[PDB]
């Protein structure tokens, strides 16, 4: 097309000049490939736009100007690509045949910067998965790298939460992975324009985390953040709208109808909703029914009041970090939470007002008394 | 982490600089600071002002040179070992986008991230008329509390 | 010949008449022997002083794992007879850091899958309560992970749980004559009877204000007497509290409200504006002004 075409041949081409990509060889190839608008990532500014995801074989011939690349067309520039469009090539074999070559080069030949790509190369490596072992070994290689490292790219973690996502992605944790990813989306909130199969796919998947999460509740999240419309849409994201419904509701039935394979997939769930009921009850429960120095709660009329039966309170309710969460205790007896906090909350409006009202009341009060004692 | 020790002498110096500066609040005299960094506790021995420009019309668009805490340290550390850079101060009373550009200038100079200095020139509010900020970082920067020490010789 | 204390008697005397130590390597191999017919003996006191003389200078040595290893064993072996289980694999511990280094982790589980298994062997430990997590620990292949998985049922802990998890793990699991000596899994089992129940005691004992005998009977499946005991033994631990109540056939979980409490509870009533005003404060006005705007 015009972009690689007339961009490839103008753009640079002639950046750049008598160089590999107007070469004999090298103007036919494209030509040989494509004028036709998918195309092979063109060299500079329109490569810096081209990803043209027909696979570049100027792969060789982005791969010129590379020896000048000191004096040519230079930055992180390669990775930007390639290491990034070709990274999406998809093979096996593949990127491991660049990944010591680049990794080697742009490391080595050209050091003898690299950092992301040494997360790229060892990141890379990691979407190819090969054994989650080697992964996380090397990768919390690249995460001790990552550590010390006060990097102006969030690029690095955007690489390297992606990456360690991707080691999570592989896995359960998402706990972990659910937050890690909900990191990486904080590290790619800034930066990193995306596809919406990107976008979604992986707020889905995270969005899936958070269910393969579900999770120190969890409850409202970066659902507010623009992973909706966006994710939810339809679909699972139904679900996992509704799903945060359900992580408002908690009706098994309204959803436990919904149950297809994957979410029933895991069906902890189940255990999970009734998690959420009482911890979704309960939060609320907490956070205003008492507003008065807020605790007690106890138990079992109040626990069955999370309309979950009062011999699973004798869990559930019974159980509190043995919830993961909740603090305080219990008498038997008398039927009695003891709680305590361990219990986060929001809203507004509301103690806005009463705040200062106390706060400035003994505070003007005072001043009575607060009239002349060490003064006087 | 590393809260800090309060100079007068930085302080007074400070506002003479303003005044000396004839600063106005369209301003905020700057310059270096003095102590030694590495404790949880961090000494202000000194101070300095560096001869600068400020516009907040165009906010990164203000001049300041080096080259001065380059002959200062100099002397400084001629003057005295214990001088080394900790960070550096401005008048204020608040702070304008244009520190951070201010702020990681120093980093090149500083062992640790270095140390914002916010002064109320007008003496205005409170216990300080003062803040110390530090660059943390999605930025951070940050006040930890300072005070006085003695400094009885000046005290006295 | 079957000369077991003569033949150790011949032996007995190497760190003292013979070398100041003048090769180790020599003379710790018979130390080891000494230590090593120490057990055919039975006395832990003649491998004891050599043991506790030797091994650090074997990591000394350029540090020879065998000479560890060896002793490593014998210093299981007695840890075995000991039965001291933090300190059992406590030592394993030790030279199963270097069996990383050495061996593969393969050969090296098996400790590890004893070592915590000790821990959780052990009553308790407080460096088990850091050993915990490590950090490739449920080292990511075995399990080696219902091994910490049970220190995970810990903060759930139930005992409901005991004869369920018995049956539900003894492939090695509950049922070990490798590398630990219950002929039953008593040394196991029993030991680790009380082990649960023990930990089952904690979040319990957390999570009780008040309860009735039945109800901890009911979850905690024992006899008055046990339960009564094993609250007697935290109680005369004084790890726990408890009510000794017959009358109600209840146990107030108690609380030592003499603390006074308010003391610091009103202290940190104001520790919490110390943090709040002093934290909230400090960031407002600050926020919107580092938002300005």
């Amino acid at each position: 097309m015009f972009n690689n075409h007339e961009i490839d041949t103008i753009l640079s081409t002639l950046r750049m000049e008598a160089d590999p990509s107007l070469h004999p060889l090298f103007e036919q190839f494209e030509k040989f490939y494509e004028e036709k608008l998918w195309f092979q990532l063109s060299e500079s500014l329109t490569k810096f736009f081209d990803d043209a995801k027909s696979t570049p074989l100027r792969l060789r011939l982005y791969d010129n100007f590379v020896s000048k690349f000191y004096d040519k067309i230079n930055q992180l520039s390669v990775v930007k690509y390639l290491l990034a469009s070709l990274k999406d090539s998809k093979d096996f074999d593949e990127s491991l045949k660049y990944l010591d070559d680049l990794k080697a080069q742009f490391q080595e030949l050209d050091s003898k910067d690299g950092i992301l790509l040494i997360d790229s190369e060892i990141a890379r490596t990691y979407l190819l998965k090969n054994d989650l072992v080697k992964a996380r070994d090397l990768l919390d290689d690249l995460e001790k790298t990552l550590d010390k490292k006060d990097s102006i790219p969030l690029r690095i973690t955007n690489s390297f939460y992606s990456t360690n996502s991707q080691y999570f992605k592989f896995k359960n944790d998402f706990n972990s992975f659910y937050y890690t990813s909900l990191l990486y989306l904080s590290t790619l909130e800034p930066s990193t324009s995306i596809t919406l199969a990107e976008r979604q796919q992986l707020a889905y998947d995270l969005s899936i985390s958070a269910l393969l999460g579900d999770k120190i509740y969890n409850f409202g999240e970066l659902l507010h953040h623009p992973i909706m419309e966006t994710i939810v849409n339809d679909s699972n994201y139904d679900w996992l709208f509704q799903l945060l419904n359900a992580l408002t509701v908690g009706d098994f039935d309204k959803f436990d109808s919904l149950i297809k394979v994957q979410i029933s997939k895991i069906p902890i769930l189940a255990q999970h909703e009734s998690f959420l009921r009482q911890k979704i009850c309960l939060m609320t429960l907490i956070e205003t029914v008492f507003v008065k120095n807020i605790r007690m709660l106890s138990f079992e009329d109040i626990s069955k009041a999370t309309h979950l039966p009062k011999d699973n309170v004798e869990h559930l309710v019974m159980r509190a970090i043995s919830l993961g969460l909740l603090k305080g205790s219990i008498d038997q007896v008398n039927e009695l939470v003891t709680i305590s906090w361990v219990q986060p909350r929001i809203i507004s409006g509301d103690q806005i007002t009463k705040m200062k009202d106390r706060l400035v009341e003994w505070n003007d009060q005072v001043e009575k008394l607060g009239k002349k004692m060490e003064a006087r | 982490h590393e809260k800090v020790t309060i100079a007068p002498l930085v302080l007074l110096s400070a506002l003479d600089h303003y005044e000396r500066t004839q600063t106005k609040e369209n301003k905020r005299c700057v310059g270096v600071i003095l102590g030694d960094a590495n404790s949880s506790t961090i000494r202000v021995t000194n101070s300095f002002a560096l001869p600068f420009e400020e516009d907040e019309k165009n906010s990164d668009v203000w001049f300041l040179d080096h080259n001065y805490i380059e002959n200062m340290n100099e002397m400084c550390k001629k003057i005295n070992a214990k001088e080394k850079l900790i960070g550096w101060y401005h008048s204020g009373p608040k702070l304008r986008a244009s520190d951070l550009k201010i702020n990681e200038l120093f980093k090149k100079y500083t062992q640790n991230n270095p140390l914002l200095l916010i002064v109320d020139v007008k003496q205005q509010g409170v216990g300080l008329p003062t803040d110390a900020y530090v660059a943390i970082e999605e930025k951070t920067f940050l006040h930890l509390p300072c005070t006085i020490e003695a400094e009885e010789a000046e005290e006295i | 010949e079957g000369k077991i204390d003569e033949a150790a008697d011949i032996l007995c005397e190497l760190q003292v008449e013979t070398y100041g130590s003048m090769e180790m390597s020599e003379k710790i191999q018979f130390i080891l022997e000494q230590m090593e017919l120490s057990i055919l003996k039975g006395d832990y006191s003649q491998a004891t002083v050599l043991s506790r003389k030797i091994l650090k200078k074997t990591f000394k040595n350029p540090k020879y794992e065998s000479l560890k290893l060896e002793y490593y064993n014998l210093l299981v072996k007695i840890s075995l007879h000991k039965r001291e289980y933090l300190e059992v694999a406590q030592y394993l511990q030790e030279i199963y850091q270097t069996d990383a280094i050495k061996s593969d982790e393969a050969k090296w589980k098996p400790v590890l899958s004893h070592i915590v298994y000790f821990l959780v062997l052990s009553p308790y430990g407080n460096l088990q309560n850091d050993l915990i997590h490590k950090i490739q620990n449920d080292n990511n292949l075995k399990k080696l992970e219902s091994q910490e998985s049970l220190v995970k049922l810990f903060t759930t802990n139930e005992l409901m749980r005991w004869p369920i998890v018995q049956k539900t793990y003894e492939p090695v699991l509950n049922e070990d004559d490798l590398a630990f000596g219950g002929e039953a899994n008593k040394h196991h089992w029993e030991d680790l009877q009380k082990r649960v129940i023990e930990h089952n005691l904690r979040v319990i004992s957390e999570y009780y204000s008040r309860i009735t005998l039945l109800r901890l009977n009911e979850l905690l499946d024992l006899t008055e007497s046990q339960t009564e005991t094993y609250i007697s033994d935290l109680v005369n631990q004084g790890i726990i509290y408890a009510k000794v109540n017959r009358p109600a056939k209840i146990v107030n979980f108690e609380k030592p409200k003499n603390s006074s409490q308010l003391l610091n509870e009103w202290s940190h009533n104001v520790d919490e504006l110390l943090e709040h005003i002093e934290t909230i404060g400090h960031l407002i006005t600050k926020e919107e002004i580092m938002h300005g705007l």
